[PDB]
């Protein structure tokens, strides 16, 4: 009902969003290939009681005006597409991507999503699918009676059968990049889809045009550091408590005003 | 006073991280041990930025 | 540190004279060619034959 109360409400909402972001980052500290998110704010408008630099007299100008802020608005919550660390999972069908790029995947309706995960499995029909049932767009299939599947540093993937004393090539794991990886909007089950903010995807073999490289038998851990999350929790808790105390002070002031 | 302390906290972590790297890459053949170095930063005078 | 796979050493051994007649040793490079029941081809240096 009053300007200070509304400003404090906006501050409380901003701190609540910050705490929610911190909690979400801390929750999936062990998800493979997870990219953390950071919240960015920006202050709202200002009511100008007296125009700054106004012409007070024939020659004198106000060195500074009178402006009252209206609060703080959370402008965005952006993913930080940094480089996650790698671990030794020692699986023939586990791949990690070093650098930048995404593995394409086909949604059941028909569109294409993009992922950073590497836990690749095989469906009942022998097609290379990811955890969740989605299958890679280039449609790589693994034939039966397969001894070992070897994925090179580049996109070539080969399989070995019982005989023939030589590997046979199956397909190419081309990966796609975007002009602005931050603009991709996330969806459930660890996927990303193209939007207007990011550019049109460009597909390439690994190691060319800035794309990364594939490492077989590895997996990429989330880019979340537990050390600074706790201190961020401390700071956000203190800020929230301060805003609540400001609300209390405003309420007490108003009550003592209306006690008349 | 979090700004001064948090920066110092990160600096200690980086120093500890490099030590772990130098202690894990032992017995590697073509390896040279690495160490980190720091440097203070003051905006003007009497004010510390960590 | 990542492990770059094990590496084998193919230095010649020592041809101990154990007698008998079904045992052969190689003093230079060379692998015996072997086949299994299923038809696959294996390579080895074992001198035990019967």
């Amino acid at each position: 009902m009053i300007s200070s109360l509304w400003i404090a409400k906006t501050g409380l909402d901003a701190q609540q969003t910050n705490m929610d972001v911190i909690a979400n980052n801390l929750a999936n500290v062990s998800t493979n290939g997870f990219k953390r998110q950071r919240a960015v704010f920006e202050d709202l408008l200002y009511q100008t009681i007296r125009q700054p630099g106004a012409q007070s007299s024939e020659q004198t100008t106000l060195p500074s005006g009178l402006q009252i802020g209206t609060g703080v608005r959370p402008v965005a919550t952006e993913r930080l597409h940094s480089q996650g660390n790698l671990s030794q999972t020692n699986n023939s069908k586990d791949v990690a991507i070093k650098g930048q790029g995404f593995f394409q995947v086909m949604l059941p309706d028909g569109t294409s999503a993009y992922t950073r995960d590497g836990s690749f499995q095989v469906d009942q029909n022998g097609q290379l699918v990811t955890a969740g049932g989605f299958q890679v767009q280039p449609a790589i299939t693994i034939p039966a009676n397969a001894l070992s599947i070897t994925i090179g540093r580049d996109g070539v993937v080969s399989v070995t059968q019982q005989g023939q004393a030589a590997p046979v090539q199956v397909g190419q794991l081309n990966l796609t990049t975007f002009m602005n990886d931050t603009g991709l909007e996330s969806i459930g089950e660890n996927l990303y889809i193209e939007t207007q903010s990011s550019g049109a995807p460009n597909e390439s073999t690994p190691g060319l045009n800035g794309a990364g490289l594939l490492y077989q038998g590895y997996v990429e851990t989330s880019n979340v550091n537990v050390a600074e999350e706790l201190v961020n929790m401390i700071q956000v808790q203190r800020a929230y408590e301060i805003n609540s105390k400001a609300v209390s002070t405003t309420d007490q002031m108003l009550q003592k005003l209306t006690q008349l | 006073s979090f700004s001064q302390a948090v920066s110092g906290l990160n600096a200690a972590a980086t120093n500890l991280d490099v030590i772990g790297n130098n202690i894990a890459n032992s017995a590697t053949y073509g390896f040279k041990s690495g160490t980190a170095s720091f440097a203070d930063m003051f905006a003007g005078s009497k004010v510390g930025l960590g | 540190v990542k492990v770059a796979g094990i590496t084998q050493d193919f230095t010649d051994g020592t041809t101990t004279n154990t007698g008998r007649g079904l045992d052969v040793a190689i003093s230079q490079n060379g692998f015996f060619r072997l086949v299994d029941s299923n038809g696959s081809v294996f390579y080895s240096r074992n001198g035990q034959f019967k």
